[PDB]
């Protein structure tokens, strides 16, 4: 399995970015993607996660409403559309698979523990 | 499709005498990474293997937990000469078993610790558990024992020990086998 965070960059105050991930490897299809973000000097956020049995989804309340995951149907690639960037919310951009799907709402509420497949991660910077 | 584990990564899980069961049918499982997910301090099983129960094809699944502190594992051991197995928690023995004593790491962040161990000391004459059952006394002895030495009747007695820097758990698990049947399987 292999990870590619791309789209991060120069971001307006107020602005929005559509980040993405390239997924490959994966035979089954019952996993775990996440989202998540550092800031220099702090711990791994948890932000927005997919599963795949059907596709729900959900997202750390610090970014409620303003994060949308969202996959590509054919790609099986995971996209992260984020709006009303502050910058607050500049930080690396990491994107991570898991093994199986139910380890995901924990993850992203305990900064990445049970991930396994990682990304180099992308810079997301805010005015 | 794929076996549901997530219940166990939220909530507060119940005492030993109100252990919480989640049957699995018609799902693939993978019990190594949920066991990654915690520091196994304790594996053991009857009549099965700890290879064999995670690799293998079963009608279905039974996995029970609870809130366990590791201090407790003798009375385990011990097994009906002791409150534990007469009184709260006792596996079958016409299935394939095991039980598994585990500490949820401080990662592991959305697993909620009560405020202590409880466990029935004493129920009743007495009235035992039956294997894979819950203690009668179910009803009148309190989610949690308010202090060591209560006694509950409409007889059920409680007792406790502290809770511990990280909360510790017990998983138990029974598989059962059939004909035609066996689609609880490892994801490959
Ligand atoms: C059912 O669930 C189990 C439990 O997870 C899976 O078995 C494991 O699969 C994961 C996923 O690949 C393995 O994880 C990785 O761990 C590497 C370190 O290995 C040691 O540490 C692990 C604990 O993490 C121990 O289990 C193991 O025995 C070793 O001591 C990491 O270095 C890996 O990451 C790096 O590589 C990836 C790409 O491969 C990048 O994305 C990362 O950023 C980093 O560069 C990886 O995170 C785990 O080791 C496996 N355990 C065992 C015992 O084999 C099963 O695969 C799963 N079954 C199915 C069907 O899904």
């Amino acid at each position: 399995v292999q990870l590619q965070e791309s789209g991060g960059g120069s971001v307006q105050a107020g602005g929005s970015l559509k980040l993405s991930c390239s997924v490959s490897g994966y035979t089954y299809s019952t996993y775990c993607i996440a989202w998540f973000r550092q800031v220099p000097g702090k711990e791994r956020e948890g932000l927005a996660f997919i599963k795949n049995p059907e596709g729900n989804t959900d997202y750390a309340d610090s970014v409620q409403g303003r994060f949308f995951i969202s996959q590509d149907t054919v790609d099986n690639t995971v996209y992260l559309s984020m709006n009303s960037l502050k910058p607050e919310d500049t930080a690396t951009y990491y994107c991570a698979g898991a093994v199986s799907n139910w380890v995901c709402g924990m993850s992203i509420k305990s900064q990445g523990y049970g991930m396994d497949y990682w990304g180099k991660g992308t810079q997301v910077t805010v005015s | 499709v794929e076996c549901d584990f997530s219940p166990l990564l939220s909530g507060t899980p119940p005492q030993v005498y109100n252990f919480k069961r989640l049957v699995f049918t018609n799902c693939n499982y993978n019990l190594t990474k949920l066991l990654s997910l915690f520091s196994v301090n304790d594996f053991t099983c009857s009549q099965i293997s700890p290879a064999a129960i995670a690799s293998n094809c079963y009608s279905s699944l039974i996995l029970d937990y609870f809130s366990y502190p590791l201090s407790m594992k003798s009375d385990l051991s011990v097994s009906s000469a002791g409150p534990i197995s007469q009184f709260n928690y006792k596996q079958s023995f016409s299935n394939p078993t095991c039980l598994i004593l585990a500490t949820v790491p401080h990662n592991l962040t959305t697993i909620t610790k009560p405020l202590k161990y409880s466990y029935i000391n004493k129920c009743s004459v007495p009235q035992l558990v039956n294997a894979n059952q819950y203690s009668p006394c179910v009803s009148i002895v309190p989610s949690t024992v308010w202090e060591d030495g209560d006694y509950y009747r409409k007889v059920a007695s409680g007792s406790t020990v502290a809770m511990t820097e990280q909360l510790q758990m017990g998983f138990g698990i029974t598989v059962q086998y059939g004909t035609d049947t066996n689609s609880v399987c490892p994801k490959l």
